[PDB]
């Protein structure tokens, strides 16, 4: 019955100040505390802070007392994060959570919001640089490197979608500079390096650019 | 302060069976411990609070217990939908989270096929020459890759990626990348990726030479 | 052998249960409470060799009298004027007094009066806290809460004040007191005693600390929940009173605006030169009390330092000490008072603190309803006795804990006083065996 809608997110530029909003729907707004949790990729969850919506009392983590701010509006029952001076490590999935508590103590969390992903980078919309990784020369693998494209997603296929034997398009990795890169691989017989033709089809919908790269010629 | 060390990282079972996850606390937390089920992208759901009490609307096949400074999550009738991440939480003090644990499909032991990929000459013209290692069709998740250039260990300046578990034969595929510049690519002649997996009997290493 | 059943009436045993509690009144009153209910004289007896568990968190009558306070406030505020037609657009320039930035409403507007012919121009005096700025030109202004709720003026001659109230048990229900001195808010008392009704609990409304209350028996007592270290509010009860002196130095001119039989009250003009209202604290009593409180709090926490800061964020009800005195509501800067630290190993000097006062106050637990305080003429002086603190804690880290004031929820203030009592239901029909049959 209760729902925690979240708004704001997507891509934010480096060094800027960002705002997230949440709306609670179906319960007594003054009764429950609200906590703000986040998850970086490849890391466990950690708590930023919490807010009492009744009197606006916040509390913050030790390492982030200077960069955060919480507040709320009681009439539209809306809650807001402000985070100042975004840095590259803040790439995370952000959630609000409702907290169950007694008259004197706080307890487990019950509900989790829909969330709001945040990608921090200062990079323009750009097509992919495509580098044909050389075939291994009974089963031999060949692949390709997609590098420095923004934003997500990217489409990779082989032989115009025909060569599907062991296609493994790995998930996109955000580099330190603020750009995405990944490696796409496929496996063929070792003799087929000398006979079969190879196409790495890369398409980028936001920049809308498509290159069918030659991975075949360095069969050496 | 409090560190919840969840254990192990990965558990494997067939559908319908029983499975058991452990959460080790750094010190005494009384029984202010909860367990949550994490869906594949959606909002996580509360399973168990106060270390033994099943929450409302939760299926009855879930169970949980406390053993002092150790907490146990048991699933009796593990379904196909239940192959997901679960994590342990504590609230005796300031709030901390464990690493979580993925439950995947059990199958037989599968050895990785390993390939090494030199930097492309297009990448040399760009100058961002990076080396690729590939492991294909292995089981389980335990596997480990190291990077050695001129038999010298490289760490930090590398990336890893794992495919999702294959829906047909339950195996896995892992790529790793050693990022370097042109000048960093010039100091060494012999490049190698060293692969250790429980399916393999040894740290099998693939290698190549420059030029 | 030869035992048979027997029944006994008037059995001294009880259970714990919820009930509705009765209340008392006073002879003199403001004039539902003014003449009712009865005003009896209570007596107390000691239950010798009786041990009983108490818990000041789980007990129910705190919520009951919280509802009673809300209901009495609503019934008192019900026969009052609604200030709806004052929500028209205000044009304020605010340059009449010697200094204008202190108060910043001095605001003309149109109001219907006594004919419903056409609205007439009037002007009044207001505080900038109760005034919000509309869009566009800055000289346009609006009342603060009229975008959210209706605002009612309190009639000045029916003003409610901390009249002491006795809570009477109904028939068949008994009240237990726990006269032990070192009661910790939970656990078994071996000093149980019974009354018919409680003493004179006053409806005190205050934030960041409580005042005009009772005093502890031994030294300073600390009450807190013990389910987890993550606590909402920790109550500190003093064994020694400290005196506070509050003052609003200026005199004010009440003016009346006629809207039918109602008569709206506003401020006309401040008399004389402007001075900012302020409060005074005996410095030696305050710092000695803080030292005693910190060195008593480190019993719970073994090896970590103790450090104080004022609260951050939120509305003025938690960033400042807010209370009522006379007919006027005060908000007191407490930044200088709570700046201390201590390592874990009689009336000289006076701290003065600056204040601000505002007329439109929300209900002290709830938004979506607000009331307008009437202006009070003349200078106001107040003296009060502060009896305890309501504190919260930060996380902190190794070697250092951190405690800061809080307590926006008004219910914990009354929970700081009704910790003694508990209500039990009498079960007088215990059966027994005996060595006797019945006549046949
Ligand atoms: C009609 O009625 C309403 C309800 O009664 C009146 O109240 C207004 O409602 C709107 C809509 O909810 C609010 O707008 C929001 O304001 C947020 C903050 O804006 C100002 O307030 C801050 C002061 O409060 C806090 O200050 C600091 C941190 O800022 C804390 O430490 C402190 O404890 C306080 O809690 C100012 O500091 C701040 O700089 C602003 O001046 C906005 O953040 C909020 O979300 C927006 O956030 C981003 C832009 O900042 C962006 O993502 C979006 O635009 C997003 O919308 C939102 O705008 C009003 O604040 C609120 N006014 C109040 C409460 O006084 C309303 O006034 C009334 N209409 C008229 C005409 O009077
Ligand atoms: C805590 O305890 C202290 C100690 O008693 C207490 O201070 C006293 O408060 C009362 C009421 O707030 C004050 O009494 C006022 O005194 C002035 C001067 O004598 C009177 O003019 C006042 O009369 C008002 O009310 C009348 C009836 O409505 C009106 O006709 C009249 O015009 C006034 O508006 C009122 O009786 C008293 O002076 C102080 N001080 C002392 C030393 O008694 C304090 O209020 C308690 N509570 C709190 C929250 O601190
Ligand atoms: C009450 O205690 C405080 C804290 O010890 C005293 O404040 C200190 O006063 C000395 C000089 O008297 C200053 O050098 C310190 O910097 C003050 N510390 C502060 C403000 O934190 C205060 O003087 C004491 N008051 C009385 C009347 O004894
Ligand atoms: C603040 C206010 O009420 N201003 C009005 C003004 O708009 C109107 O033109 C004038 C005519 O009566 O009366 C006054
Ligand atoms: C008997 C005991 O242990 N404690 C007290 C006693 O000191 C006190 O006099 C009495 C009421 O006057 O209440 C009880
Ligand atoms: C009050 O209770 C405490 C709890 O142990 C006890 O130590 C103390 O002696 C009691 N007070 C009296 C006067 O017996
Ligand atoms: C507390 O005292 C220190 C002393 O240097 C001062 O720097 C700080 O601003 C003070 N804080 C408050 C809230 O008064």
């Amino acid at each position: 019955q209760v729902r925690l809608a979240q708004y704001g997110g997507g891509v934010k530029r480096l060094g800027a100040t960002m705002t997230l909003s949440c709306v609670a729907s179906g319960y007594t707004f003054n009764d429950y505390y609200i906590h703000w949790v986040r998850q970086a990729p490849g890391q466990g969850f950690e708590l930023l802070g919490y807010i009492d919506p009744a009197n606006g009392r916040p509390d913050y983590a030790g390492a982030l007392r200077e960069r955060l701010s919480f507040y709320r509006d009681k009439s539209m029952e809306t809650l807001y994060m402000d985070l100042r001076s975004l840095r590259y490590d803040d790439t995370a999935m952000y959630y609000c959570v409702r907290n169950v508590g007694t008259a004197g103590s706080l307890l487990h969390y019950d509900h989790w919001g829909s969330g709001s992903p945040v990608i921090v980078s200062s990079a323009s919309t750009k097509g992919p640089s495509v580098f044909p990784l050389a075939p291994s020369s009974g089963t031999a693998a060949l692949g390709c490197l997609v590098k420095d494209y923004f934003p997500e997603p990217v489409t990779v296929s082989w032989n115009s979608g025909a060569l599907t034997s062991g296609v493994h398009t790995f998930p996109a990795v955000l580099q330190s500079s603020g750009l995405y890169s990944l490696s796409s691989v496929v496996t063929v017989p070792s003799s087929s390096l000398g006979t079969q033709t190879y196409i790495c089809n890369v398409n980028h919908k936001p920049s809308n650019t498509k290159v069918d790269k030659r991975v075949e010629p360095k069969s050496c | 302060e409090i560190v919840l060390t969840q254990s192990p990282a990965t558990l494997s079972a067939s559908p319908g069976e029983r499975v058991t996850l452990t959460c080790r606390a750094s010190r005494s937390v009384r029984n202010n411990v909860a367990w949550y089920q994490h869906k594949g992208g959606q909002s996580p759901r509360l399973l168990i609070y106060d270390a033994s009490t099943r929450a409302a609307g939760v299926p009855a096949r879930f169970s949980g217990s406390a053993s002092g400074t150790e907490f146990t999550l048991a699933i009796s009738n593990l379904e196909s939908e239940d192959f997901t991440v679960y994590f342990c939480l504590q609230y005796n003090n300031w709030w901390t989270f464990g690493q979580g644990t993925r439950v995947d499909i059990k199958r037989t032991v599968a050895a990785p096929s390993v390939f090494i990929f030199p930097p492309s000459d297009e990448q040399l013209k760009s100058g961002t020459a990076s080396v690729v290692c590939l492991l294909n069709n292995f089981y389980p998740r335990e596997a480990k890759v190291q990077w050695k250039v001129d038999n010298a260990l490289q760490s930090g300046n590398s990336q890893e990626s794992v495919t999702e578990q294959d829906s047909k034969d339950s195996t896995y595929s892992l790529s790793s990348t050693l990022t370097l510049s042109k000048a960093d690519y010039e100091k060494h002649k012999v490049y190698a990726c060293e692969v250790t997996h429980q399916g393999l009997s040894s740290p099998v290493t693939k290698s190549f030479n420059r030029g | 052998e030869n035992l048979w059943v027997t029944v006994y009436y008037g059995v001294p045993v009880w259970k714990e249960a919820k009930t509705t509690l009765f209340c008392a009144s006073d002879a003199k009153a403001y004039e539902t409470h003014a003449c009712v209910p009865t005003d009896p004289n209570p007596q107390e007896m000691v239950l010798k060799n009786v041990t009983e568990n108490f818990n000041m968190w789980k007990n129910d009558m705190v919520d009951q009298m919280h509802e009673d306070v809300i209901s009495l406030w609503d019934q008192s505020l019900k026969p009052c004027v609604k200030l709806t037609p004052l929500c028209v657009t205000l044009n304020c320039t605010n340059a009449t007094a010697s200094n204008s930035s202190i108060i910043e409403g001095m605001c003309s507007f149109n109001i219907t009066t006594e004919l419903r012919d056409k609205r007439e121009k009037k002007n009044a005096l207001f505080y900038k806290l109760d005034i919000v700025q509309l869009d566009g030109n800055s000289s346009q202004y609006r009342l603060i809460n009229c975008n959210t709720s209706v605002i009612t003026q309190a009639c000045p001659k029916v003003s409610f004040d901390p009249i002491p109230i006795h809570y009477c048990a109904p028939a068949g229900y008994a009240i237990l007191k726990c006269n032990n001195k070192t009661f910790t808010g939970t656990g078994p008392c071996n000093n149980v005693s019974t009354v018919q009704c409680t003493h004179g609990i006053k409806p005190v409304v205050s934030t960041q600390l409580l005042l005009n209350g009772s005093l502890a028996e031994g030294e300073i007592i600390i009450r807190s929940e013990n389910i987890t270290k993550n606590v909402k509010t920790i109550i500190v009860h003093l064994n020694e009173s400290v005196k506070i002196e509050c003052t609003r130095p200026n005199n004010k001119t009440r003016t009346s605006i006629r809207i039918p039989g109602q008569w709206f009250y506003a401020t006309g003009q401040v008399i004389g030169d402007i001075r900012e209202a302020y409060c005074n604290i005996n410095e030696s009593k305050w710092n000695e009390t803080l030292q005693r409180v910190s060195k008593k709090l480190k019993e719970y926490f073994p090896h970590k330092n103790i450090t104080f800061q004022p609260s951050s964020g939120g509305d003025l009800e938690i960033t400042t000490h807010s209370f009522n005195c006379g007919g006027e509501f005060f908000y007191c800067n407490t930044s200088s008072l709570f700046n201390r630290t201590y390592m874990a190993n009689n009336s000289t000097r006076t701290i003065t603190i600056h204040c601000r006062i505002k007329q439109i106050i929300n209900m002290w637990q709830e938004v979506g309803r607000a009331m307008y305080a009437p202006p009070i003429a003349g200078n106001i002086t107040c003296i009060s006795n502060i009896t305890g603190l309501l504190l919260t804690r930060d996380y902190g880290k190794n070697n250092t804990e951190t405690f800061r004031p809080g307590g926006g929820n008004m219910k914990d203030n009354w929970r700081s006083e009704l910790y003694k009592y508990k209500v039990v239901k009498i079960e007088p029909l215990g059966v027994a065996p005996t060595r006797c049959k019945r006549r046949v």
